[PDB]
C-alpha cells in the first residue's frame, strides 16, 4: 500500500496533455493506439468485463456508480431492439474543463474506448453528444472522425472483422441538465431535455425504447487502456473501493490555475501547492476549499488541512468528490456572495418537471439575496437548514440535491460571518 | 398464475403484473392524494404528491409510476410519509396567489380540500410570489395562468386526446408557462372537457364564469341529448 | 424574457425566409443519420442550421423547419423556447458571453464586467445601438481553469485584463480577429510553473501488456 | 315575488339518505311505502398503462411531448 | 513535448460541424425502422 | 385561539397575506372542519346543575 | 363593536367593495343573505342581488 500516493512517471493513463508531438492517429498510434485490440474484441465481452471489473473503475462524473455493474446490466441477450452506446460530454459543476482537454487534444482513444465499448455490451451504434459551447473542439472531432474513417478501420467491419460500428455526434444547446443521466436521452429524442423517472432504466427503456447506456468520456479514455494493458496495473494506485488515476484539477484561486492527472489518493497540501503554483496570498490566506466543484458541500481551514483526497475519505466528510474544481477560496471573497452566485445558476439552469427544486431554489435564490443584504432572522438561517433537509432526494434528478448540499456545507461550517453580518446590518438599519 | 403479495400496512392483496402500487391501494380502499395522474390519461409524475415511503429503502418513491415487485410492504399512514406530504403542500401554495375567493373553484378545489386534509397550517415563505399573465385561449373558456401549478395534465390531454398539438411547456426553472406561444385563439373539439381536467382553478368556463359556487347547486341525474351516444 | 412572442413584424409570418440547397443537401445528411422511424430527433441540428444560416431564428424559420421535418410546429417552439443558443431576439454579428460563476467570478470577473461596461457603453443583457456587440453576462460554459471568460461567435478568449479588453473590441471594430486559445503566454490548459507535466517521448505499445 | 327566491310545495323536496347498502336501502324503500328506482353501481374501470409502454419503440402509444 | 501541437481547432468555421456531418454520412446502416415512418403516420 | 388553523380559523393579516391561512379561512367557513365518529358525552356546573351535552 | 345596521363598505375614491363570494350566505346561520352574482360589462366579478331579511338576521 501506498503512502497516500502521487505521480510516478510514465503511470500516467493518457499522456500528451496539450500541444504534444502531433494530433494524429499516426500519433495515436505511437502513444499506444490501434495496438492489439482485436485479439482483445474476438475474446469475448465476458472477458472485458473481467478485465475492467479487475480494474474495479469507480464511475466519473462524481455519481459514484461503477462501471462494471452497470456494463453487467448491459449484457442482456439481444432481441429484436438494437443496443446503443451514448458518450456524455458536457461540463457541468462551473471549474470543469475535464473532459474539454481530452475531447481539445486527444479523440483518437476516445475512438478506441466507444468502439471497446460497443463491443463489450452488444453495443451497436454510439452517439456522441458534445456541449454546445464548444464548436471548435467538436470540428477538431469531426476531423478526428473523418481521420478514422479515412483508415478505413472503424465504420462497417471495424478491426478487419465482419464487425460494423458506427459513431455520430450530436451537439448540445447550452445545459447542465443535458449533461444529466437521462435528460439527455430525451435531448437526443429531439424532444426537450427532461430526465425521465428511475425504476424503468436505461438499460431497459432507453433512446426510444432500447436498451442503451451512457458513459462518461474519462471511462471511455481509459477503457481500452485497461484493455491492452495488465489486469490491476490500473488497481495499485489508491484503495480498494475507488482505484486508479484521476484528474485532480484547480480551476480557481491558486498561483497558477491549471489541470494535473493524479492516482486516486493525495495530502491535499501537496496537491495544491506542490503541482500548481501556489495559493494566492499564501496556505493561511484562504477561507475554505470546495472539492467536487458545485455539486459538493465546503470544506473549511482545520479541516482541509488534513483530510485526503479519497471518494470515502469525503463519504467521511459528508461531502461527494467530483472533478477539476477541487479549489481554494481566499478570506478577501465572501463564500456567502459565491454560493449565492452559484444558486442564481442553479435558478438558471433548472428544467421544470419536478415541483421541489423548483420552488426550494426559488426560496433559496431570494433568501441567499436577503442574506447578502443581511435582512433576516436567525430563525430565518435555520429554515434555510429546514428547507434543505426538505429538498434533498425528495425529486426526479440531482440537481435539486446539489443544491441542498451548499447550502448544508454553509451551514454546517461558516455560521459567524452569518451573524456578524446579520449584526452589521442591525448596526446599519438601526 | 400472475399474482402478486403485497402487504398494505399488514393487510395482504393481490397485485396483477404490470401494474401500479396506486391502482392496489385504490383497489383495498386507500386513496393516496394525486395531481398529477389521471386514469383518462397517460402516466406522468410531475406533481411528486404520490410518494410513500415502501419498507427496506431510504428513498421515498412515487406510486403513480412504480412496478411492483412480489412481497412489497406499504407504508402510508408513517412518519416521514406525512412529513414529504407536508413539505411538497407547502412547496404548492408558495407561488398560488390569493384568488380563493375570486376563483370559480371555491367548493371544487383541489388544493383546498388536499390542503386541509393533508397540508401544514402556518405558512411561510414571507416575500415573493411571481405572477404568471394569463393568455386568450378560446372565448368559450376563461383562462387565468396565474393558478396554474403547471402539473402537466392539459398538455397530455391535448396531445393524447385531442391530437390538436397547441399547448406546451415553456421556459426552465419557476418560469414555465403553459400555453400557446403564438397568440392563436386555441379552438378545436373537446375544447370545453379542458375546464373538467384542470385540477386547480386556471382554467374555467367562461359563460359560467361568475353565477355560483357548487355548495348551493343541487346535482340531479338524466340522459344527454343531441348525441346518439349519451 | 417574454416567452410569448406577440408578432411585432420583421416577423409575423410569413417573413420571407428561406435556405441555399447545399443547405438542403446537409438537411438531408441530418435527416439520414437518425434512424427511420423517429424523423423527429433532428429538430435541433435542423434549427442550429438555422441559425448559422440566419443569425437568429424568426417565425417563419419555425414555421419552415416544421413543414420541411414534417412535424407539428409546437416541438419546435419548445426547443426554440427551451435551450440557451438560440436567440428569438435580433442581434447583431459578433455576439459577447461574459461567463462568470464560479471559478470565474471569484477569480475577479467584475473588473471585467466593469471594463466591458464603460468600454462599451451599454448595460448588461441588453444590446447595442449598432451592429456586433450583443452583450450577455451568462453562466458556466465549461472552461474554467483560467480567468473569467469571453465566447464570442463559437470562439474564446481567456487571461484578461482591461487592455487586452480595449484591444479585441478595437480589433473586432477593425475586423482582424485574434486567437481562440489562452493568453500570458502558456499555449494550453497548462501548469504554469516548472512544467510538472510528462517530458519523455512516450513508447506506447512498445513496452509490458498482457492478453493483447 | 317580492324577493326574486324560489319558494316551493315541497316539504319533501331537501331529503336525502345516505346508506351503505343496496338491499337494505331497497327494503327501506318497500317498508316506508312509496315506489323507488334503482340505479346500479359503477367502479371505475381497471386499466393496464406504464411508463415504458409511454415510451414504446414500434408501437404508437408514444408521449410525444416529454 | 512543452509546444502547443494544437491550432489544428483555430481554423473552424461556423459551417464546419454541419461540414463534416455532410460529408461522413456515407457507409450508414439503415437506421432500423419500426412499423409506420413516424408517430403519426 | 389554539394554533393549529385547520380548527380555529386565523387573524387578518395573515389571512390578507397567506396561501394556506386563506385556504383554511375559506372552507372552515363554508363546510366546516371535519369531526372523527362516535358518540361523546360531557357534563359541566351551570348554575341550574348539570348542564350535559351528548 | 356594536353590531347593528348590516352597512356596507366601498373602496378609497372607488366602485363597492364587494366581490360576490358568497361567503356570508355560506356561513349566515338562517341563510337570509341571498346572492345572485354577475360580472358586468368591465370584466371584474361582481352581482346582481345581495338581500339581507332583517327578520332572520339573528346578528
Ligand atoms: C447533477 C448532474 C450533473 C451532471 N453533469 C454532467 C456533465 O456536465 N457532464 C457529463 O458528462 N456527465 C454529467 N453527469 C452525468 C454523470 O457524469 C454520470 O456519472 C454519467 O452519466 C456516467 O458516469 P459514470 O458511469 O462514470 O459513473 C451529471 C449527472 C448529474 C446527476
Ligand atoms: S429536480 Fe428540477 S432540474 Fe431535476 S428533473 Fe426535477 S425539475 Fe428537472
Ligand atoms: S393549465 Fe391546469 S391542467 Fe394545465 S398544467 Fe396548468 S394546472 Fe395543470
Ligand atoms: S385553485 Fe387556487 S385560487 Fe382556486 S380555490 Fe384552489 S387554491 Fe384557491
Ligand atoms: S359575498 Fe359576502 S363575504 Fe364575500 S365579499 Fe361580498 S359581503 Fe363579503
Ligand atoms: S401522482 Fe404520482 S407523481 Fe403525480
Ligand atoms: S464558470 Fe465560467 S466557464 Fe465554467
Amino acid at each position: 500500500k501506498t503512502s497516500f500516493g502521487s505521480l510516478k512517471d510514465e503511470d500516467r493513463i493518457f499522456t500528451n496533455l496539450y500541444g504534444r508531438h502531433d494530433w494524429r492517429l499516426k500519433g495515436a498510434q505511437s502513444r499506444g493506439d490501434w495496438y492489439k485490440t482485436k485479439e482483445i474484441l474476438l475474446k469475448g465481452p465476458d472477458w472485458i468485463l473481467g478485465e475492467v471489473k479487475t480494474s474495479g473503475l469507480r464511475g466519473r462524473g462524481g455519481a459514484g456508480f461503477p462501471t462494471g455493474l452497470k456494463w453487467s446490466f448491459m449484457n442482456k441477450p439481444s432481441d429484436g431492439r438494437p443496443k446503443y452506446l451514448v458518450v456524455n460530454a458536457d461540463e457541468g459543476e462551473p471549474g470543469t474543463c475535464k473532459d474539454r482537454e481530452i475531447i481539445r487534444h486527444d479523440p483518437h482513444k476516445l475512438v478506441e474506448g466507444c468502439l471497446v465499448g460497443g463491443r463489450a455490451m452488444g453495443a451497436r451504434a454510439a452517439y456522441i453528444y458534445i456541449r454546445g459551447e464548444f464548436y471548435n473542439e467538436a470540428s477538431n472531432l469531426q476531423v478526428a472522425i473523418r481521420e478514422a474513417y479515412e483508415a478505413g478501420l472503424i465504420g462497417k467491419n471495424a478491426c478487419g472483422s465482419g464487425y460494423d460500428f458506427d459513431v455520430f455526434v450530436v451537439r448540445g444547446a447550452g445545459a447542465y441538465i443535458c449533461g444529466e443521466e437521462t435528460a439527455l436521452i430525451e435531448s437526443i429524442e429531439g424532444k426537450q431535455g427532461k430526465p425521465r423517472l428511475k425504476p424503468p432504466f436505461p438499460a431497459d427503456v432507453g433512446v426510444f425504447g432500447c436498451p442503451t447506456t451512457v458513459a462518461n468520456v474519462e471511462t471511455v479514455a481509459v477503457s481500452p487502456t485497461i484493455c491492452r494493458r495488465g489486469g490491476a496495473w490500473f488497481a495499485s494506485f489508491g484503495r480498494e473501493r475507488n482505484s486508479g488515476t484521476k484528474l485532480f484539477n484547480i480551476s480557481g484561486h491558486v498561483n497558477n490555475p491549471c489541470t494535473v492527472e493524479e492516482e486516486m489518493s493525495v495530502p491535499l497540501k501537496e496537491l495544491i501547492e506542490k503541482h500548481a503554483g501556489g495559493v494566492t496570498g499564501g496556505w493561511d490566506n484562504l477561507l475554505a476549499v470546495i472539492p467536487g466543484g458545485s455539486s459538493t458541500p465546503l470544506i473549511p481551514k482545520s479541516v482541509c488541512e488534513t483530510v485526503l483526497m479519497d471518494f470515502d475519505a469525503l463519504i467521511q466528510a459528508q461531502t461527494g468528490l467530483g472533478t477539476a474544481a477541487v479549489i481554494v477560496m481566499d478570506r478577501s471573497t465572501d463564500i456567502v456572495k459565491a454560493i449565492a452566485r452559484l444558486i442564481e445558476f442553479y435558478k438558471h439552469e433548472s428544467c421544470g418537471q419536478c415541483t421541489p427544486c423548483r420552488e426550494g431554489v426559488d426560496w433559496m435564490n431570494k433568501v441567499m439575496a436577503r442574506f447578502v443584504r443581511g435582512d433576516a432572522r436567525p430563525a430565518e438561517i435555520d429554515s434555510l437548514w429546514e428547507i434543505s433537509k426538505q429538498i434533498e432526494g425528495h425529486t426526479i434528478c440531482a440537481l435539486g440535491d446539489g443544491a441542498a448540499w451548499p447550502v448544508q456545507g454553509l451551514i454546517r461550517h461558516f455560521r459567524p460571518e452569518l451573524e456578524e453580518r446579520m449584526q452589521r446590518f442591525a448596526q446599519q438599519h438601526q | 398464475s400472475n399474482l402478486i403479495e403485497v402487504f398494505v400496512d399488514g393487510q395482504s392483496v393481490m397485485v396483477e403484473p404490470g401494474t401500479t402500487v396506486l391502482q392496489a391501494c385504490e383497489k383495498v380502499g386507500m386513496q393516496i392524494p394525486r395531481f398529477c395522474y389521471h386514469e383518462r390519461l397517460s402516466v406522468a409524475g410531475n406533481c411528486r404528491m404520490c410518494l410513500v415511503e415502501i419498507e427496506k429503502a431510504p428513498k421515498v418513491v412515487a406510486a403513480c409510476a412504480m412496478p411492483v415487485m412480489k412481497g412489497w410492504n406499504i407504508l402510508t399512514n408513517s412518519e416521514k410519509t406525512k412529513k414529504a406530504r407536508e413539505g411538497v403542500m407547502e412547496f404548492l401554495l408558495a407561488n398560488h396567489p390569493l384568488d380563493c375567493p375570486i376563483c370559480d373553484q371555491g367548493g371544487e378545489c383541489d388544493l383546498q380540500d388536499q390542503s386541509m386534509m393533508f397540508g401544514s397550517d402556518r405558512s411561510r415563505f414571507l416575500e415573493g410570489k411571481r405572477a404568471v399573465e394569463d393568455k386568450n385561449i378560446g372565448p368559450l373558456v376563461k383562462t387565468i395562468m396565474t393558478r396554474c401549478i403547471q402539473c402537466t395534465r392539459c398538455i397530455r390531454f391535448a396531445s393524447e386526446i385531442a391530437g390538436v398539438d397547441d399547448l406546451g411547456t415553456t421556459g426552465r426553472g419557476n418560469d414555465m408557462q403553459v400555453g400557446t406561444y403564438i397568440e392563436k385563439m386555441f379552438m378545436s373539439e373537446l375544447s370545453g372537457n379542458i375546464i373538467d381536467i384542470c385540477p386547480v382553478g386556471a382554467l374555467t368556463s367562461k359563460p359560467y364564469a361568475f353565477t355560483a359556487r357548487p355548495w348551493e347547486t343541487r346535482k340531479t341525474e338524466s340522459i344527454d341529448v343531441m348525441d346518439a351516444v349519451g | 424574457a417574454l416567452f410569448v412572442h406577440r408578432d411585432t413584424p420583421k416577423n409575423n409570418p410569413e417573413t420571407p425566409f428561406d435556405f441555399t440547397p447545399e443547405n438542403y443537401k446537409r438537411i438531408e445528411a441530418i435527416v439520414k443519420n437518425y434512424p427511420e422511424g423517429h424523423k423527429a430527433a433532428a429538430v435541433l441540428p435542423v434549427l442550429d442550421l438555422a441559425q448559422r444560416q440566419n443569425g437568429w431564428l424568426p417565425i417563419s424559420a419555425m414555421n419552415k423547419v416544421a413543414e420541411i421535418l414534417q412535424v407539428p410546429p409546437m416541438r419546435v417552439y419548445e426547443v426554440a423556447t427551451f435551450y440557451t443558443m438560440y436567440n428569438r431576439k435580433p442581434v447583431g454579428k459578433y455576439h459577447i458571453q461574459v461567463c462568470t460563476t464560479t471559478p470565474c467570478m471569484l477569480r475577479n470577473s467584475d473588473s471585467i464586467l466593469e471594463a466591458i461596461q464603460k468600454k462599451l457603453g451599454i448595460k448588461v443583457g441588453e444590446t447595442t445601438p449598432d451592429k456586433l456587440f450583443t452583450l450577455i453576462e451568462v453562466e458556466c460554459l465549461g472552461a474554467c481553469v483560467n480567468a473569467p471568460m469571453v465566447q464570442i461567435n463559437d470562439n474564446y478568449y481567456e487571461d484578461l485584463t482591461p487592455k487586452d479588453i480595449e484591444e479585441i473590441i478595437d480589433e473586432l471594430k477593425a475586423g482582424k480577429i485574434p486567437k481562440p486559445g489562452p493568453r500570458s503566454g502558456r499555449f494550453s490548459c497548462e501548469p504554469a510553473g516548472g512544467l510538472t507535466s510528462l517530458t519523455e517521448p512516450p513508447k506506447g505499445p512498445g513496452f509490458g501488456v498482457q492478453a493483447g | 315575488p317580492l324577493m326574486g327566491w324560489a319558494s316551493t310545495a315541497d316539504p319533501l323536496s331537501n331529503l336525502v339518505l345516505t346508506f351503505s347498502t343496496k338491499e337494505d336501502a331497497i327494503a327501506f324503500a318497500e317498508k316506508n311505502g312509496w315506489s323507488y328506482d334503482v340505479e346500479e353501481r359503477k367502479v371505475p374501470k381497471p386499466k393496464s398503462k406504464s411508463y415504458g409502454a409511454n415510451f414504446s419503440w414500434n408501437k404508437r402509444t408514444r408521449v410525444s411531448t416529454k | 513535448n512543452t509546444t502547443y501541437k494544437n491550432l489544428q481547432h483555430h481554423d473552424y468555421s461556423t459551417y464546419t460541424f454541419l461540414d463534416l456531418n455532410l460529408d461522413l454520412s456515407k457507409f450508414r446502416m439503415p437506421q432500423p425502422s419500426s412499423g409506420r415512418e413516424s408517430p403519426r403516420h | 385561539k389554539v394554533d393549529d388553523a385547520k380548527v380555529s380559523p386565523p387573524k387578518r393579516a395573515e389571512m390578507k397575506t397567506s396561501m394556506e391561512s386563506l385556504i383554511h379561512h375559506f372552507k372552515l367557513y363554508t363546510e366546516g372542519y371535519q369531526v372523527p365518529p362516535g358518540a361523546t358525552y360531557t357534563a359541566i356546573e351551570a348554575p341550574k346543575g348539570e348542564f350535559g351535552v351528548y | 363593536r356594536f353590531r347593528g345596521e348590516h352597512a356596507l363598505r366601498r373602496y378609497p375614491s372607488g366602485e363597492e367593495r364587494c366581490i360576490a363570494c358568497k361567503l356570508c350566505e355560506a356561513v349566515c346561520p338562517a341563510q337570509a343573505i341571498t346572492i345572485e352574482a354577475e360580472p358586468r360589462a368591465d370584466g371584474s366579478r361582481r352581482t346582481t342581488r345581495y338581500d339581507i331579511d332583517m327578520t332572520k338576521c339573528i346578528y
